[PDB]
DNA sequence: AAAA
DNA sequence: TTTTTTTTTTTTTTTTTTTTTTTTTT
């Protein structure tokens, strides 16, 4: 217990310490990760964390008798999980609220103290800076961008002029001007104090000829007072900080898991059934966000009763809207997806862009957004040109095409690789071309079918379609249970509103917990036979060999010629190939009469 | 206090000169220091020394107060009167020297002066260049002898590029080691093919001159296809391997005066992979021979300067359908081994039928993601690569996997237009109906193009248009 | 600045607290039929188009222009010879309206199919914020 | 009045 | 066809600082 003698800021953080309860020492789950938070700091002062081990907290008779053997292994601690000294300041403010400021404001007068004392009354652009990181070193934080730039982060706390839903998350800053605020607001109190400190050692008697080295040092500081407003020396003040409140391995490290987003009231953890809300403090670095509140899901609410009957008006089957549901709930998470894709199409007015719109404004700009439908009506574009509206995909989790026209054929390549657990590059206008993780869930938007020229599986094997149902007329006709009267109040209105967006975002957790329980976590465990048996009729057509087979049929080299008039006259016309029917019809039901020679 | 600053750390920072002709400070990384992860042991770019910017802040303030102490103890003993006022403006003006060293004009200004001292020619070029020599998350490998030696203390070697994958010895008895082999097996049934293909990707650790060799294999939906190159892309790492666009293969030339801003992609990268592909794409038999060969090539990169550089790399692709070749030299059928997979995985297996078995969606969910999984995975390609350098020499084009020689040489006979006509619709003079004949059964079938080589009066008609065949006009 | 909040439209032509920067050099006055422009402008309205009911829907869908919100599913199209005034009306409302809230399109955005995806284009970007647009094609 |  | 424009290419630097600074001690 001589360590603590090397330097006076591990005694201030022994005097932040002492102020811990002592109930930390028992109910271990919380007190191991102080010691975490101790370890991962600087492993250099790690038997100053033994030293709070076996410092006699509560009582010894615990089972922590003459030390644990749970501390030895915690000094490898090997692991990502951050804690820092940012909430162990936290907790100790939050017991005794006038212990806090008071005991720090020794430190915050100390460190001035000897370096107005060290080197009169000069002040540079160091001194303040180190004493400014000393006031505010949580609230702040600097790293370094891809371009080479030095960029500012400011935690945000509630009760401050701010942007609407940024409360406890992180922002980004051009320039601290809170900081700019701050060095000159209430540093000058401390400034005062150091003034009023001197006055009253002026006025003490000494002895002689060290009165007038109190009015020395009086002119001095006087002097470099009013260097505090100076515009130019705040620069340099904030240009030396820099370096001090970096922070190493932080831009890299901002929303990566995909268990975290960050909502109008704090950020929401999905992490755990059920999901928690945030609303103190915390440590995980979040940047982006939505505007959205969240509430927890109650159905007696009248715009989420309203809501699912509304649901319950457009998908008249059960399996169908839960199917559907469980789909759409997938894009709250940004974490890797099963491979799959619905696509579905029907009658005009059918609230498909209604559903479509609701899910992408309830998830926000950040997170989702729509999609061109060139990326799949098109060919590839060459590798030269920087391609743009592509890596919109960039950390997205939804992406929605509702463009559409008359019957075009879908550019089997993106569809592989942009439906896909995998790794995907581009580049956008200038700039490299980089490679990003890819995570997004997808859904097509149309009123006419789509054109498949492949059979193989590793297409069919994503994709599921269905077809919508009801119908909505200015004047629905008695009978017909499948049409309806619109309500333009649903696009109009009613989605504008803020309170039906959280409603929404309410329903869409809680069918992602729903979906957590039950069929584990997989999308391919629950059983809609509706829309699978949808799917395979669709790939019942547009299958062109066993249509042809079946409507109209001998050396193998009379096949393809003979397909080619029916490929032409009827399906369509287009131009003939070969050389991939000589294996389809090979690997098909065209076996028994098939002749091989 | 520039010239003493880098007397005091001289050992820790070096400075040289970029491409574009910007001053660039690089450290070395030590335990105990704050760093971003996996980066220990190696030299770190710095756009601004900020650790000499802390050091001269706060480190040599202990010398300067030394001197002040000095002077104190030398003006204390007595003297004459003329010394003593001698000492008195000497001290004075110390310490209004002194007082300077925390300005920030100043302290960019010792900055600019001391990147002169600490420059050391010939840097950069000299960055990465052994190819013996990967960064490693906790430290430098070195593959110079066998068995590979781990350099965790301190060097000088000059390795700034790393990956932040830890190393550990091939441990068989590692349940991650042990389910990784057990589902590689599963993978590929064939041990000959399996050894191979093991073989082909253990070369992507190393980064120097290979032999030109490229290997394309294909199948249906769930083949592990895309887990495994992902796999290997990934433990490699950003840095040493990337992903590859199809168009820069399947495309053509690239306007001369245009940036490509892709093809540096593979620029120092030791393996880079392909994943999609259409329904039949024509392979360029170009635009390739140049990324296969163990030879130089030039491209410009966005808003720089025309730069060539040695092509380094192993690559693969993997399709659901087969490419298209179009060309008979021995220059391009001597690369492309072919591979066809034979496991399928569906959610409910046939049973009686050992090609196929069921999925297990952890093992690209996750699996992927955990750390442990591929520090095993890397063990096992730094055993396989040492495996292939004790025995088989070097050379990958040595072991024997008549599989995949097998399989190439079938899909060779395919593919070839050479004799589909003379065995499907041979007539039996220089042969002008029958290359229209054959250019006219071809067409919309085999090779929708014309025949513009006149190359059937060639090795072409050596092939298997002898004997009977004449030409005479 | 003019306020449609409820009827009838307020003009607040004092201090006030709402963020408006974009504006029309049009100064607004309450709808008096006895102005003379006011009747000149009237009945050359009913001289354009003689039935009651369709100049009703014309004026009434012309009005919907003032409006930048969501508003309905619905273009129209009318055809006609030569010297029939449509492009006096249609001209009419663009310069009434202004350039920041109206502007004049290409018809090349309808007789045209679609641009790739890596194609920057002007790409209905007169669009963005602007509610009102004309196209007058002539072939 | 000259030097800091 | 379509052909090339766009993307690139610059274009975003200067305003403090410095200087001086009268005063103030010598
Ligand atoms: N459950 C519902 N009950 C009554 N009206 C509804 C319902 N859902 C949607 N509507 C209305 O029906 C109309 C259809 O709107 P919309 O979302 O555009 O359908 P849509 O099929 O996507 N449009 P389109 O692309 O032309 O087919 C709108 O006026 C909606 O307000
Ligand atoms: N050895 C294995 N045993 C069981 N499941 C496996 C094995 N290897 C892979 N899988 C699973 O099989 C599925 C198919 O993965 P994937 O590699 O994407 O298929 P793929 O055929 O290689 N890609 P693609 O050809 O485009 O369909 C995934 O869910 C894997 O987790
Ligand atoms: N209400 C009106 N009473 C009398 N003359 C009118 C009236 N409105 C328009 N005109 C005149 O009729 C002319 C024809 O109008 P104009 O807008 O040029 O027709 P347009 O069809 O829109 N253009 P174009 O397609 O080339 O004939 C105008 O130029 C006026 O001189
Ligand atoms: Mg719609
Ligand atoms: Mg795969
Ligand atoms: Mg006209």
């Amino acid at each position: 217990s001589i360590l603590m003698l090397h330097d006076p800021e591990a005694r201030y953080l022994h005097k932040i310490l002492n102020l811990l309860p002592p109930e930390y020492y028992v109910e271990y789950p919380l007190w191991s990760n102080v010691v975490f938070a101790l370890a991962n700091t600087s492993a250099n002062y790690r038997p100053l964390a033994e030293w709070f081990s076996q410092k006699c907290p509560e009582k010894w008779n615990t089972g922590g008798k003459e030390k644990l053997e749970k501390l030895w292994n915690d000094a490898s601690h090997h692991t990502e999980k951050k804690i820092t000294k940012r909430s162990i300041m936290y907790w100790a403010h939050k017991h005794a609220p006038q212990q806090y400021k008071e005991i720090v404001e020794q430190g915050y007068f100390s460190i001035l103290a000897e370096y107005v004392y060290s080197y009169n009354g000069m002040l540079e652009h160091y001194m303040i800076a180190k004493v400014i990181y000393a006031m505010m070193g949580n609230k702040f934080v600097v790293d370094v961008d891809s371009n080479g730039k030095y960029v500012w982060f400011e935690f945000v706390l509630p009760g401050q002029p701010m942007n609407q839903g940024e409360i406890w998350k992180w922002r980004k800053e051009v320039n601290p001007d809170e900081l700019h605020i701050y060095i000159s607001e209430n540093f000058s109190r401390v400034m005062d104090r150091i003034t009023e400190h001197i006055k009253y050692h002026l006025s003490q008697p000494h002895e002689s000829n060290i009165l007038n080295y109190y009015k020395k040092l009086l002119k001095a500081f006087e002097r470099s007072k009013s260097k505090i407003f100076n515009d130019s020396f705040k620069k340099g003040v904030i240009r030396q900080a820099e370096f001090l409140f970096r922070q190493r391995s932080f831009i890299q490290t901002l929303d990566t898991n995909p268990h975290l987003l960050g909502v109008g009231n704090g950020v929401l953890s999905i992490e755990t059934i059920p999901a928690k809300l945030i609303n103190h403090f915390h440590e995980h670095p979040i940047h982006q966000y939505t505007h959205i509140c969240y509430v927890p899901f109650n159905p007696e609410n009248p715009w989420t009763k309203l809501l699912l009957n509304a649901l319950q008006d457009i998908i008249p089957e059960l399996d169908a809207r839960l199917w559907i549901m469980f789909y759409l709930s997938t894009a709250i998470f940004r974490g890797l997806k099963e491979a799959l894709m619905l696509l579905w199409l029907g009658g005009g007015c059918n609230g498909k862009t209604f559903l479509m719109r609701l899910v992408a404004m309830v998830l926000g700009d950040h997170y989702a957004s729509k999609l061109n439908i060139s990326l799949l009506t098109s060919c590839r574009e060459t590798a030269e040109k920087p391609n743009s509206a592509f890596m919109r995909l960039k950390g997205r989790g939804y992406g929605y095409f509702e463009e559409t026209n008359k019957s075009e054929v879908l550019n089997t390549s993106r569809l592989k690789e942009m439906v896909n657990p995998g790794d995907v590059t581009a580049r956008e206008l200038n700039q490299k071309q980089e490679s990003f993780q890819m995570t997004a869930t997808m859904v097509a938007a149309s009123n006419y079918n789509f054109i498949i020229d492949t059979t193989d599986h590793g297409t069919w094997r994503r994709l599921r379609h269905y077809r919508s149902k009801v119908k909505f007329c200015h004047n629905p006709d008695p009978s017909n249970p499948y049409e309806k009267k619109e309500d333009p109040r649903f696009i109009h209105e009613y989605i504008m509103d803020p309170d039906c967006q959280n409603a929404f975002f309410s329903i869409l957790v809680y069918f992602w917990e729903k979906l957590q329980k039950e069929y584990n976590g997989q999308i391919k465990k629950v059983f809609c036979p509706t829309i699978e048996s949808e799917t395979e009729a669709y790939r019942k057509s547009q299958d062109t060999l066993h249509r042809f087979i079946t409507e109209r049929v001998y050396n193998l080299s009379e096949v393809v010629t003979a397909y080619a008039e029916w490929y032409n006259t009827n399906i369509n016309v287009k131009r003939h190939i070969a050389l991939e029917l000589s294996q389809e019809l090979e690997n098909s039901v065209l076996e028994k009469y098939l002749q091989w020679s | 206090i520039a010239k003493v600053i880098y007397a005091m750390m001289g050992n820790k920072f070096v400075v040289d000169v970029d491409s574009n002709g910007k001053y660039v400070w690089f450290e070395f990384v030590l335990p105990g220091q704050p760093m971003n992860q996996g980066e220990i042991w190696k030299w770190r770019k710095e756009v601004n020394p900020d650790e000499l910017h802390i050091y001269i802040s706060e480190n040599f303030s202990r010398v300067m107060d030394r001197i002040t102490e000095h002077i104190k103890y030398h003006l204390s003993q007595p003297h004459e009167s003329n010394i003593l006022n001698y000492y008195k403006k000497l001290l004075k003006a110390f310490e209004r020297s002194k007082s300077k060293i925390f300005n920030d004009s100043f302290k960019k200004g010792v900055i600019r002066q001391a990147e002169f001292l600490f420059r050391q020619r010939s840097f950069i070029q000299t960055l990465d260049t052994n190819p013996h020599l990967l960064g490693v998350g906790n430290g430098v490998l070195s593959i110079e002898t066998i068995p590979a030696k781990l350099i965790n203390h301190f060097h000088e070697h000059p390795i700034h590029q790393y990956t932040h994958i830890c190393y550990v010895p091939f441990n068989p008895e590692n349940p991650w080691t042990k389910l990784l082999l057990n589902a590689l097996q599963d993978i590929i049934p064939e041990l000959d093919a399996r050894l191979w293909i093991m073989f082909y990707l253990s070369t992507a650790i190393f980064r120097g001159l290979k032999e030109a060799l490229m290997l394309l294999w294909l199948g249906g939906g769930c083949n592990g296809k895309t887990f495994l190159m992902r796999l290997v892309a990934m433990v490699l790492g950003d840095h040493y391997a990337s992903k590859l666009n199809i168009s820069l293969l399947t495309s053509c030339r690239e306007t001369a005066e245009k940036p490509n801003s892709a093809f540096m992609r593979l620029k120092g990268r030791g393996y880079g992979y392909f994943e999609e592909t259409n329904k039949s794409e024509v392979l360029n038999t170009s635009r390739l021979k140049e990324m296969v060969n163990p030879g130089d090539v030039t491209a410009r990169e966005l808003n720089q300067k025309q730069e060539s550089f040695q092509m380094t790399a192993t690559m693969v692709a993997a399709s659901n359908y087969n490419f298209i070749i179009d060309t008979t030299d021995h220059g391009t059928w001597r690369r492309l081994r072919h591979y066809r997979s034979k496991v399928k995985f569906c959610h409910n297996p046939d049973p009686s039928n050992p090609y196929e078995k069921k999925e297990d969606p952890r093992f690209i969910h996750e699996y992927i993601m955990d750390p442990d999984c591929q520090n095993a995975f890397f063990s096992i390609l730094v055993y396989f690569w040492e495996k292939l350098q004790k025995e088989y020499n070097g050379q990958i084009k040595k072991v024997f996997c008549p599989t995949i020689e097998s399989e190439t040489e079938a899909y060779r006979k395919s593919q070839d237009t050479l004799h589909r006509f003379i065995t499907e619709r041979v007539v039996e003079y220089n042969l002008s109906e029958v290359v229209t004949a054959y250019a006219e059964w071809y067409n919309t079938n085999i090779n929708v193009k014309r025949h513009i080589a006149l190359e059937l009066s060639q090795e072409l008609e050596n092939s298997v248009l002898e004997k009977y065949l004449q030409w005479s006009p």
